[PDB]
């Protein structure tokens, strides 16, 4: 309904001023002030933006008139007062908007706390985004016959979610709840939504997570639990996520890891657990192995040994984020299983030797970064195997530049010249490792 | 500063014309960046305003600065 | 230090105008592993509108597609 002759018809008349910016087009409601109660920004088809400067309620009387936005798929309202005790759905009445499936609702400035009736008429809505600075309170009954919604977002300092608000949520695949103050996962929750895939609970208060928290999940593949102030995890906390693919247990305190943390949990490809916040010295026997999907592993730091069991028989590994650790060296048998690792980062760590056997079956290694440590020499023949390596960091470390010693290395890095990223200096002298020539 | 249907960001900025010039402003200052809570201790990710000179200054971005 | 590479450079509107380019745009953004999950960290080049109109590029901002 709305378009580049509609905005031609507004302008001139001086109430609301429509002004084309690239491929949108501003309204200022009342035209002409460094104060607009509304400023609109709308992009026909697509998304309407209502952004308002109310001191109360009766300010929405100063709406524009009439206008037909029409067919849109997106809502955004920001700055906007909740309206008394009538829907959302009659200002959007208003302003002439149909088939909305995207509702997004960010103020800081409410006047009240949200209720049932605020969303009335628009119960066919996909997307739900609720988002407050405010200290607020979120009923119950809020998300009543919201059976089409697929993704909700909650951003409101939520300290405990009502159970009965995930019922009639039978389609929804998205949760977003992070910033918020949830100290306990509400129970049953998850039996009451089969299609859920990702679940977000990032930047909240939950410290006591347990097998139960989580039962019913069995089609969830995303979990992210990152800064939650996680101090200790029971070894069965994820026993009920079958389907997990991805775990973020990130920015958290943990001192060690359960035993059996990822045992039931066979469909995993990425694990994060990086920025924990107190030294997590090392991590317990096979915690990735035997995970046949397992590709990605993000970890730091201040991990200062691994056992040589930590990636046994999870043979699809292919990245592996092991730098700004405290590792002073790796145990033999750690990449013995890893023929499709791709790339291996041990950058910033304080190692000061590898085992000779390291590399001898990581014959897909494409990238090596192993700068910034404490070795002084490499053993005979360690590269030997990398045959299908491309690139290699061997920089800021502290090589020994003395004959027989560095010998393999000089030569090795003469023949894959090409290869090494940086120059790899002698300690002292500050001479490129590659320019010493031993004898025969 | 609307953005696009699937796109979040780290700071939020508020479009405004000046007298038609448009410019775009830090919703506040100095707030720390949404999205930021797995980076290190090292790290204190601050939305920044970002300006485009005129050959004078205009408000042109927020963005996140990751301050050390 | 920022999530996008970008560089300082002159644009002419046909007076100068010092702008902030993407070195790599629709590439993504650094330390992309620290963002939480379902969201894409691509480096996107933003724009301001002058007034004829020019379409003049602000600044690279990291976008977290969904
Ligand atoms: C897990 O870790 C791995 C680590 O390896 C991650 O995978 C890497 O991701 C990188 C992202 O940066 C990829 O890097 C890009 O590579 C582009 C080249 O393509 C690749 O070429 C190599 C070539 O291999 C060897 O090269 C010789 C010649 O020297 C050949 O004879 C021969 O082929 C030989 O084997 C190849 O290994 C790659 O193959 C892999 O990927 C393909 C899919 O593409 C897949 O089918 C295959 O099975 C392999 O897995 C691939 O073919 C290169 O063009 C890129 O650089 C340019 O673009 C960037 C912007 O994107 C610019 O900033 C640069 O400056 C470059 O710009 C120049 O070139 C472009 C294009 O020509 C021009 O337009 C410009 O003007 C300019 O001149 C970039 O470096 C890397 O390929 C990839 N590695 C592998 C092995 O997959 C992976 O991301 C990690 N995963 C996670 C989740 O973290
Ligand atoms: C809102 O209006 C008041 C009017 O007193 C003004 O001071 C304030 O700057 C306005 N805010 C915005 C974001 O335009
Ligand atoms: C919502 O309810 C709580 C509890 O009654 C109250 O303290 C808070 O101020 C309310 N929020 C708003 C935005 O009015
Ligand atoms: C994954 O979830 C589907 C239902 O969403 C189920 O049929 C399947 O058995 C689950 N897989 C596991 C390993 O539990
Ligand atoms: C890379 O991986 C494949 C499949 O796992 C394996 O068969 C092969 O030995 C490896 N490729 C090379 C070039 O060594």
């Amino acid at each position: 309904s709305f378009g580049r002759d509609a905005c031609s018809e507004m302008s001139i008349d001086g109430l609301c001023q429509c002004a084309p910016i690239m491929s949108e087009y501003e309204i200022i409601c009342p035209a002409n002030a460094e104060n607009p109660t509304f400023r609109l920004t709308i992009q026909p088809k697509d998304y309407v933006q209502i952004m308002c400067n109310l001191t109360d309620t009766t300010d929405y009387q100063q709406l524009p008139k009439k206008l037909r936005i029409g067919e849109v798929d997106r809502v955004q309202m920001r700055r906007c007062m909740l309206p008394g005790h009538t829907p959302i759905a009659s200002i959007l009445d208003y302003l002439g908007i149909v088939s909305p499936t995207t509702l997004i609702f960010e103020s800081d400035n409410l006047g009240m706390n949200i209720t049932r009736q605020h969303l009335d008429r628009l119960h066919g809505l996909k997307r739900f985004r609720f988002t407050t600075r405010r200290l607020t309170h979120i009923p119950a009954n809020l998300l009543t016959d919201m059976r089409n919604l697929s993704h909700l977002e909650l951003r409101a300092n939520i300290e405990e979610m009502p159970s009965h608000l995930f019922d009639d949520l039978e389609n929804l695949e998205s949760i977003e709840f992070g910033s918020n103050k949830l100290r306990q996962m509400p129970r049953g929750i998850f039996g009451k939504m089969p299609k859920l895939k990702q679940l977000n609970l990032w930047s909240n208060q939950l410290h006591n997570l347990t097998k139960h928290d989580f039962e019913g999940a069995t089609s969830v593949l995303g979990i992210d639990i990152h800064d939650n102030g996680i101090e200790q995890l029971p070894h069965d906390v994820f026993a009920h996520l079958t389907n997990v693919t991805d775990i973020n247990l990130s920015a958290n305190l943990f001192r060690s890891l359960p035993q059996g943390l990822f045992d039931h949990n066979k469909h995993l490809n990425e694990v994060r657990l990086m920025n924990n916040r107190v030294p997590l010295a090392t991590l317990p026997s096979r915690l990735f192995a035997n995970q046949p999907e397992l590709q990605i592993l993000r970890l730091r730091a201040e991990l200062q040994s691994l056992p040589g069991d930590l990636f046994e028989h999870s043979t699809q590994i292919t990245n592996i984020s092991l730098g700004d650790n405290l590792l002073k060296t790796l145990p033999a048998t750690l990449l013995e299983h890893q023929v499709n690792l791709l790339s291996l980062d041990l950058s910033n760590n304080r190692l000061t030797h590898l085992p000779d056997s390291l590399f001898a079956h990581t014959t897909n290694l494409t990238d090596l970064r192993l700068a910034s440590n404490q070795l002084k020499s490499v053993p005979d023949g360690i590269f030997d195997r990398l045959t299908s390596l491309q690139k290699i960091w061997l920089h800021t470390n502290p090589w020994d530049c003395s004959c027989p010693r560095i010998d393999y290395l000089s030569r090795w890095l003469n023949k894959n010249s090409q290869k090494e990223q940086g120059s790899a200096k002698c300690s002292g002298s500050g001479k490129p490792v590659r320019s010493i020539i031993c004898p025969t | 500063g609307v953005g696009g249907s699937d796109e979040r960001f780290l700071c939020r900025s508020i479009r405004k014309l000046v007298y038609a010039i448009q410019i775009e402003e830090c919703e506040g200052a100095d707030q720390p960046c949404d999205f930021a809570a797995n980076f290190p201790q090292s790290y204190n990710p601050i939305c920044k305003q970002h300006y485009t000179q005129q050959t004078f200054k205009i408000p042109s971005c927020c963005k996140c600065a990751l301050k050390t």
